[PDB]
């Protein structure tokens, strides 16, 4: 009475973090959600054991970059000079 | 650019001492090293046991730790992994290794092998770990009916019991017959279960054992004389039997047994020995296939019924597994390496065996090509053959055939093997051959490996030592260097084989150079050595008396036990009538060693496709900071 999840064979295309805060979100979100999905489904046995460490390293690098990009009022935006965006802050809260 | 390597057993175990050999090749000065293990995925089961590497040890060390078992019992149906992430100074290297749930062995010993209803069952449950040492763990035991429904459940602790748990059960009066089973399993790892079988039957003890041993443990299909079977009967206590014996023969194919109506014969035994023959005409006419050749493969079986002239006692004895074969030898390639090296001897371990399965003794083997090579098998049925190999990349087609005299050439045994060449790194032609003697080694005597080498003279100064490791029973036993002065091409390393090496040790080795454009490479090898299977200690029982033999019933006698100090012996005395009635499911050292060897991680008797293959075949995991790391394993058993 259950549906089998995706084997994640074709999910290999899921990107190093780079760019500004928006570009860093673009980089992390697919990789972070992919590693979370793989952890939930416990299918690392076939996707490749080694790539998880690289994924963790890159997502940690992006998280550190965004921690550096955090405004003094605990706000997240594309630029520190630019006014904080509520949607960006909510998305960063969800990612955290 | 120094490297830092971690070598750990391929599959880890719960609650045991697991060693991780650490090297730092071409490293100057001391380097701190910390080894931490984390659960995979997520994140800290253990982060202790750091070490400081010193040039005083030539920058080599080992860190042993025991991972606690807890998150480990939540999920078991799917394989679970742990991450061994170690930091060498500022450089970090990590590798994900598999973790099994098996933690030890339980050898169940029942005093008898057949019980009558209304009789108590006395049995023990030894508790030993992977290294064959007493351990304190909690066991569970369930005793199954013939159908397979548990009847008794119990829980015991081996703590302060020195690994022996004597127990009991009084068989209920109204019970089903047939085989019963006792299944015991460690409480932490409920998916691995050990068992024994005891039979409940209506019996009264016999009075004499009947032995039927055919003259040859097979039947030649073209022999015109027929099967030659000898029936012998001696009383339990050592006297000859006079009586009449009925025998019968049949053909046992698959699971269906068909008897031969024209074969039953009464052959009176005088002085306790009688002989009957099954003429080939009877064998052909009993079966419905007149083609004698189509009968091959099927096995005969002899059922002998003996009755004394008193007529007071009758005993049955059956010898099955007499194979009908056209050739008296079966050549096996179980122990031969499946991969070789160009331009080195390629030691073949052919295993000549009788058709029943027992090892063959004093049989000459030969290679069809270059027939100038010929050998003769040793005690354990293994014949050392050596075939020189041309330095070529083509697979080598080795065929071995038995060349025993007084046997027609249409009657010997033949077999073929495919062996593929070791593949270097980028066709650099840097190999390593590790020659060795392989015989029925006895513990104590030394062995001299030969760390043979082959590489161009342009890089003979870069290599100055050979690392080596010794697997045994599932964990690294010794790990050291082997210094070699430049300009020297053969290095003999004397290995001190103690009694700790029983029954086999999978010696590996490797070095490391930089060549071609300046890229790192590793070259490895493996050897499987079989040691004679006996105790790691010693125990024997004999009699105190030296006179007045044949004790009368009711007379004191003193039996002497010569065992290792501090040990604990457990005794049981069984009437031999019981073993006459049912001789299956006994306990002896051979089965213990078979069970221990059946759980070894290594799954090929040496060499491999390349260095990663060699290490995985041994049962290791060699990862380095540069990147040269072994292939991942995620299955408990290597493919068949
Ligand atoms: C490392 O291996 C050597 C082998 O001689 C052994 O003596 C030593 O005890 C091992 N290290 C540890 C920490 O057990």
């Amino acid at each position: 009475m259950t549906e089998d999840a995706v084997d994640a064979e074709r999910l290999k295309h899921l990107v190093t973090p780079s760019g500004c805060g928006e570009q860093n979100m673009i980089g992390m979100t697919p990789t972070v959600i992919a590693v979370h999905y793989l952890d939930e489904t416990e299918q690392w046995e076939k996707f490749g054991l080694e790539k998880r460490q690289g994924a963790l390293e890159l997502i940690k690098k992006g998280y550190t970059q965004q921690l550096a990009f955090r405004q003094p009022s605990s706000a997240f935006a594309a630029f520190v000079k630019r006014a904080p965006s509520t949607w960006l802050t909510a998305y960063v809260v969800k990612v955290f | 650019s120094p490297m830092y390597s971690i070598i750990t057993p391929n599959i880890l175990r719960l609650e045991s001492e697991e060693t991780m050999v650490l090297e730092a090749h071409d490293a100057q000065g001391d380097v701190p090293v910390t080894v931490t293990v984390h659960d995979f995925p997520g994140k800290l089961v253990l982060s202790s046991e750091k070490t400081v590497l010193t040039p005083a040890t030539n920058h080599m060390g080992n860190v042993t730790f025991t991972i606690p078992a807890n998150e480990f019992k939540s999920e078991k149906g799917r394989n679970k992994f742990v991450t061994v992430q170690a930091t060498f100074g500022t450089q970090v290297v990590e590798k994900v290794v598999l973790v099994s749930l098996q933690s030890g062995y339980l050898f169940i010993q029942t005093d008898k092998t057949i019980y009558t209803p209304g009789s108590t069952v006395l049995y023990r449950i030894f508790t030993v770990n992977h290294k064959l040492l007493p351990v304190g763990r909690t066991v569970m035991v369930n005793i199954e009916n013939p159908e397979g429904i548990p009847v008794k459940q119990d829980s015991l602790s081996s703590q302060n019991q020195l690994g022996v748990l004597p127990l009991s059960w009084d068989i209920p009066e109204l019970v089903n017959m047939g085989q019963w089973k006792i299944r015991a399993y460690y409480e932490n790892s409920p998916q691995q279960v050990f068992s024994t079988e005891f039979e409940v039957k209506e019996y009264v003890l016999p009075s004499f054992e009947v032995i039927v041993e055919p003259t040859e443990k097979f039947y030649y299909i073209y022999n015109e004389k027929g099967l030659e079977v000898t029936i012998t009967a001696r009383f339990l206590y050592g006297k000859k039997v006079e009586g009449t014996a009925f025998v019968i023969f049949g053909i046992q194919d698959g699971e269906q047994r068909i008897s031969l109506p024209e074969s039953l014969k009464r052959i009176p035994i005088e002085d306790g020995s009688g002989e009957v023959v099954l003429s080939r005409k009877v064998l052909l006419d009993g079966v419905q296939n007149p083609r004698a050749e189509d009968l091959v493969g099927k096995s005969l079986y002899v059922s002998a019924t003996v009755i004394l002239h008193s007529g007071s006692d009758m005993v049955q004895a059956e010898r099955s597994g007499i194979p009908i074969v056209t050739s008296p030898y079966q050549i096996h390639f179980t122990k031969t390496p499946k991969y070789f090296k160009p331009g080195m001897p390629f030691d073949l371990m052919v295993f000549v065996t009788n058709p029943d399965g027992s090892p063959a003794y004093r049989v000459p083997v030969a290679v069809q090509g270059e027939d100038t090579v010929q050998s003769l098998t040793q005690g354990d049925g293994v014949a050392k053959l050596s075939i020189n190999t041309h330095p070529s990349q083509k697979p080598l087609s080795i065929t071995v055939r038995t060349k025993k005299q007084e046997l027609s050439e249409a009657e010997q045994a033949t077999r073929t093997m495919q062996a593929l060449p070791y593949s270097t790194v980028g066709n650099s032609n840097n190999y390593l051959h590790l020659s060795v003697l392989r015989t029925e080694l006895r513990p104590g005597e030394t062995l001299n490996v030969n760390f043979l080498l082959r590489m161009d003279r342009a890089h003979e100064a870069k290599i100055r030592y050979y690392t080596y490791l010794i697997m045994n029973k599932g964990r690294l036993l010794k790990a050291g260097r082997q210094v070699r002065e430049p300009g020297q091409d053969l290095v003999v390393l004397p290995l001190s084989i103690t009694t700790d090496f029983i029954p086999s040790f999978r010696l590996v080795a490797y070095y490391t150079l930089i060549g071609a454009s300046g890229q790192r490479e590793v070259v490895a090898d493996s050897v499987w050595v079989d040691v004679k299977d006996s105790c790691v200690g010693s125990l024997v029982v004999k009699s105190g008396q030296s006179e007045d033999r044949q004790p009368v019933p009711g007379q004191q006698m003193t039996l002497k036990i010569e065992g290792d100090h501090g040990a604990r012996v457990v005794l049981v005395a069984v009437d031999k009538g019981v073993f006459v009635l049912n001789k299956k499911n006994k306990l002896t050292q051979s089965k213990i060693w078979d069970v221990v060897e059946k759980a070894d991680i290594g799954c090929t008797p040496g060499s491999g496709k390349d260095y990663a293959g060699v290490f995985s075949d041994a049962g290791l995991t060699f990862t380095s900071s540069s990147g040269q790391q072994t292939a991942q394993r995620a299955e408990l058993q290597c493919p068949q």
